[PDB]
RNA sequence: UGGUGGAGGUCCGUAGCGGUCCUGACGUGCGAAUCGGUCGUCCGACCUGGGUAUAGGGGCGAAAGACUAAUCGAACCAUC
RNA sequence: GCCCGGGUGGAGCCGCCGCAGGUGCAGAUCUUGGUGGUAGUAGCAAAUAUUCAAACGAGAACUUUGAAGGCCGAAGUGGAGAAGGGUUCCAUGUGAACAGCAGUUGAACAUGGGUCAGUCGGUCCUGAGAGAUGGGCGAGCGCCGUUCCGAAGGGACGGGCGAUGGCCUCCGUUGCCCUCAGCCGAUCGAAAGGGAGUCGGGUUCAGAUCCCCGAAUCCGGAGUGGCGGAGAUGGGCGCCGCGAGGCGUCCAGUGCGGUAACGCGACCGAUCCCGGAGAAGCCGGCGGGAGCCCCGGGGAGAGUUCUCUUUUCUUUGUGAAGGGCAGGGCGCCCUGGAAUGGGUUCGCCCCGAGAGAGGGGCCCGUGCCUUGGAAAGCGUCGCGGUUCCGGCGGCGUCCGGUGAGCUCUCGCUGGCCCUUGAAAAUCCGGGGGAGAGGGUGUAAAUCUCGCGCCGGGCCGUACCCAUAUCCGCAGCAGGUCUCCAAGGUGAACAGCCUCUGGCAUGUUGGAACAAUGUAGGUAAGGGAAGUCGGCAAGCCGGAUCCGUAACUUCGGGAUAAGGAUUGGCUCUAAGGGCUGGCAGCCGACUUAGAACUGGUGCGGACCAGGGGAAUCCG
RNA sequence: CUGGGUCGGGGUUUCGUACGUAGCAGAGCAGCUGCUGCGAUCUAUUGAAAGUCAGCCCUCGACACAAGGGUUUGU
């Protein structure tokens, strides 16, 4: 995802949570050379990523 | 896509050249550059002895 | 350098992101008067100050 | 007398630092001070990075009026 | 100066009477802009070097692939960082401009992508220093000053009062009182100082100690603490029971062992006090351990095979964290008491303030074995997915030896100082003994022991790091801080050649080989007659064995000066370890002597002091 | 039916005696009971081998080539 740079591992964790009723087993972010912040979500075992990104619309 | 092969280097010769001044050659005193203490230290030698 | 401040990585990024060249439908509009991007910087000419 | 030991602002000499001579090259140059051979020193008053202090009639000077951002027998900038 | 004609042009302009002025250019090394001759000229010459074939393409000296010949030569033209740069990184596309020739190419242009952390750093500490308040000064913005002309603590074990919540039990939350007591001065100051804790394998076009897989680890937290184990369960008496074992009274129980160094899995404890670690220069010598190099073999795969070569080359392993054992060190302990002095080092040094000789203890153990761990990695041979695959299979990853060898690291010991070579954060041990627990048990308070539960937020992370990504106006022969470092020769990290890795000759090519240049050489006879002046060039040069003057501050002069030798090959002699005056088995480089031999040549390239006699000055 | 050119062959000349083979030549050394190996060098083949126009001399040997191409010029 791209987020902006004012939030923490927790709040992404938290708005993900609450967004997409998923599980989030961790988070890393990084700053990108063009200003915002770029965040991997890696998710519970027992959720498998591709029928998320479904839900979301992005295939 | 293969992986050439190093190139050849082979130590036959200096191991050779070696085998001879084993047996004592190519170590007159007009093949030594260095003093004789740089060569063999005196006090290496003493500490041996 | 690769040990850089907060402060300075945005600005690096907003004068990364100004570089861009104009867009093509622009020169075309009717009250228009630029034919390029004139502010245009290539990092071996100048040096960004800093 | 023979060993041993391993001192030193010690000697030859690399790296480093410096810059003698050719008054060589170049001299609208590679370069607003470089290049080549040859040179001085190379464990100590040694060489060097970063941090920090000293600001203009002031600083700093193993002292040449030297250095103080290619500017120094008084820096640079604006104004009168 | 002006009036007409002709042409171009496309929207304003002039005559006369007055009024007003920023009103007339050939120059001012005038200002700005433009353009010539020079001139298709100077020039595109620092660091050895390129050639053949094919492909793509309109187009090839410059692109790509293959082959050949070269260079950098581990103090690199290699592999990574710091500062600085800031998208230059990666993929695709283009060839207008730029890359001083060209380009199918680019650090150019155009589209898109790319930097993932509890453990790597910042973040914290303080250093040299910087800087508020109090105070002082100052017309004033302000300045001085950093403990100095200050009521500088907003904290706490515990006790008492008052209220609340939770089974109001016991504790938490406060509000008040009693009691306890320093600060070296707020705060800032290091991406090289201090600073707990992450390693291995795999993966991308571009990211990995960060992603995935697998093994760990530090810190912090938890009403009921989740749990084990420790605190712990004994003795006496009266008994019962044949005894085993079981009852009723008393008493103890904040652990135990070793003579000792000290050891064991824990083994209560506050304010306070003491100490340690953090926390220390430069140089020398020696020893231990790794990595690398080297030698003899087993494999596996390659190279040569005109002749020879049991041949030449490549490869042949195990992380962190635990456990064990080597191996190093001890200014640690016990017995005993030594001259006929002894022990011992390369050197030293040690001993009645207790040596030798026995027996122990402690610390580091980065080495070996094991857990990890063969399951992964790698080298080969063969099958698959005809591919999109951490694909699947076989085999192997073995045995030894040495070294004043190089680098790193640990340790011991000494030398030098009119030089004595940081602070704080943080952590730990001890001395004390204020307190707390229970009355014999369901034991309690308390545990730095084992396992178990939860979390670790924010910022940086791409690439260059330099004869093309930095600073010099630039792809500038300048400058710019570091780590890694093979073989041969050789004293050597010198010079020369080569391997891993890299590169295409430094912003162009072709053909000629005049003068004059720049940079190298060689010259008959003479030998400084040249020149202001032996400027430049030239002679000498390493090592071994002889020999070495005047003068002297007695240390030097000194490599003084001056001589001889140096190759190749075949021998001899001497210099050691381990096991059982000796015997056997291994072995690493040296030194000396001799013979033979070459067209007198042998420090054969490279490296590499000309000398002497005096004067002046310091 | 002539020409040069390339290659080859001779001549000249430079250097100094090639590789291989053989040797009861070789300071010596090691192994097998006289023989076999290592061994710098030496002797014979060996005035040998190699080079020799690119700006040397002759060839009458071989090979292919050579009756071309372009631009101009009138009293
Ligand atoms: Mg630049
Ligand atoms: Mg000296
Ligand atoms: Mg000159
Ligand atoms: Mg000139
Ligand atoms: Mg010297
Ligand atoms: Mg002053
Ligand atoms: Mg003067
Ligand atoms: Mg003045
Ligand atoms: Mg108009
Ligand atoms: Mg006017
Ligand atoms: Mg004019
Ligand atoms: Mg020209
Ligand atoms: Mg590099
Ligand atoms: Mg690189
Ligand atoms: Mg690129
Ligand atoms: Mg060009
Ligand atoms: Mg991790
Ligand atoms: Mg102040
Ligand atoms: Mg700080
Ligand atoms: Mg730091
Ligand atoms: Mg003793
Ligand atoms: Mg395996
Ligand atoms: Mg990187
Ligand atoms: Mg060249
Ligand atoms: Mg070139
Ligand atoms: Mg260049
Ligand atoms: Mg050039
Ligand atoms: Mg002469
Ligand atoms: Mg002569
Ligand atoms: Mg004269
Ligand atoms: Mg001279
Ligand atoms: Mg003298
Ligand atoms: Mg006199
Ligand atoms: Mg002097």
């Amino acid at each position: 995802f791209i987020v902006d740079v004012k939030a923490n591992k927790h709040q992404i964790k938290q708005a993900v949570k609450k967004l997409y009723d998923i599980d989030v087993a961790k988070v890393n972010t990084l700053i990108r050379p063009d200003g915002e912040k770029k965040a991997y979500v890696r998710l519970a075992p027992d959720y498998d990523a591709l029928d998320v990104a479904n839900k979301i619309g992005i295939i | 896509i293969i992986r050439k092969p190093v190139t050849v280097h082979s130590r036959a010769r200096c191991r050779k050249n070696t085998l001879a001044r084993r047996k004592g050659r190519h170590m007159g005193i007009g093949k030594r550059k260095g003093t004789a203490n740089a060569r063999m230290p005196e006090k290496v030698t003493w500490m041996r002895r | 350098s690769s040990h850089k401040t907060f402060r300075i990585k945005r600005f690096l990024a907003k004068k990364q992101k100004q570089n861009r060249p104009i867009p093509q439908w622009i020169w075309m509009k009717t009250g228009n008067k630029i034919r390029y991007n004139s502010k245009r910087r290539h990092w071996r000419r100048t040096k960004l100050g800093l």
